[PDB]
């Protein structure tokens, strides 16, 4: 369960998905992890564009972090030294650290689905 | 180099451009999330076990468990989708539909999905010997499946909204790559 993951979840509830109030979750972390992988300046920049950034910016605060910019950097130079410092700690957050024990709460139906060494389960 | 010709997923999973995110709608054991290490895929599956396995198999797999219609993917997020062998176990021709349509809602306006189901050119609704484990020891029982005729599963895709891009027959399964319907 890595941290972009959670971009790309939400609630399986038909009524809180047909209300607009599925996504995003919000998540909080009985345990986490950091798994080693290859850095991809190019990769991380074509995620901003998939990326909703206002739920990134929750998710990461449900978690405990405020180490992010207020809005979505705007990168054209993805291997330009200006940008390392900044694409290194994406890379840091969203694909180093992994979830195994957690919780992820809807707001809307009042529902707590649970993630599970280290599965995110979305069942009733 | 392969020599083979790519099958139908592999292709269609290696022709998605660089860094494209994808959703897996019943991964199953997680057999086509390494196929492309270009591509970020979630995927999904009903089943806790095989998901299990999926994960266990690799871990750096993104996978979760949900159901395939009332699932947790979110609306026109995804480049890509992909339904190998799931929508077939529907039993209703309204919940096979519904089916097609989830996995739709998942695409971008340019996103495409592939779907591949059981053919009838291998009556429609059958019954075929499967293992489930239960109390640590694996029964033989029969789990529905629909086998789909010629421009059915074509049917299903226009009746959801979709639009047909492209249709062929390997090894006793009907595809289809769809994307939405210039509408929606
Ligand atoms: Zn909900």
């Amino acid at each position: 369960m890595k941290f972009l993951t959670s971009n790309f979840v939400q609630c399986a509830s038909k009524q809180c998905v047909s209300s607009g109030n599925a996504f995003p979750l919000t998540f909080s972390a009985l345990e986490m992890v950091q798994q080693e992988a290859e850095f991809d300046p190019e990769f991380l920049v074509s995620m901003l564009e998939r990326i909703d950034w206002a739920a990134l910016v929750k998710v990461a605060n449900d978690l405990g972090n405020e180490s992010l910019p207020d809005v979505k950097p705007e990168i054209d130079e993805p291997f330009a030294e200006g940008n390392q410092g900044l694409l290194q700690e994406l890379h840091s957050l969203l694909i180093e650290t992994c979830i195994v024990e957690g919780t992820m709460k809807c707001e809307n139906c009042g529902h707590t689905y649970f993630i599970k060494n280290s599965i995110p389960n979305f069942l009733l | 180099t392969r020599y083979k010709p790519w099958p139908i997923v592999e292709k269609f999973l290696r022709d998605q451009k660089d860094h494209s995110v994808g959703v897996d709608i019943g991964c199953g054991n997680g057999k086509y999330m390494g196929v492309n290490n270009k591509v970020f895929i979630v995927g999904s599956d009903r089943s806790d076990e095989l998901v299990k396995l999926a994960h266990d198999m690799d871990p750096s797999r993104e996978v979760v468990v949900c159901d395939a219609i009332d699932n947790a993917h979110p609306e026109g997020r995804f480049d890509f989708a992909i339904s190998i062998a799931v929508i077939h176990h529907f039993s209703t021709p309204e919940r096979r539909r519904e089916a097609v349509r989830a996995i739709l809602n998942t695409l971008r306006p340019d996103g495409r999905a592939l779907i591949y189901v059981w053919a009838l050119e291998q009556d429609q609704d059958v019954m075929v010997p499967w293992v489930k484990k239960v109390d640590g020891v694996e029964e033989v029982r029969y789990r529905y499946y629909h086998l789909y005729r010629e421009g059915e599963i074509t049917s299903d895709v226009e009746a959801s909204g979709g639009k047909v891009l492209e249709t062929g027959y390997e090894k006793d399964n009907w595809w289809v790559v769809a994307k939405r319907g210039d509408d929606w």
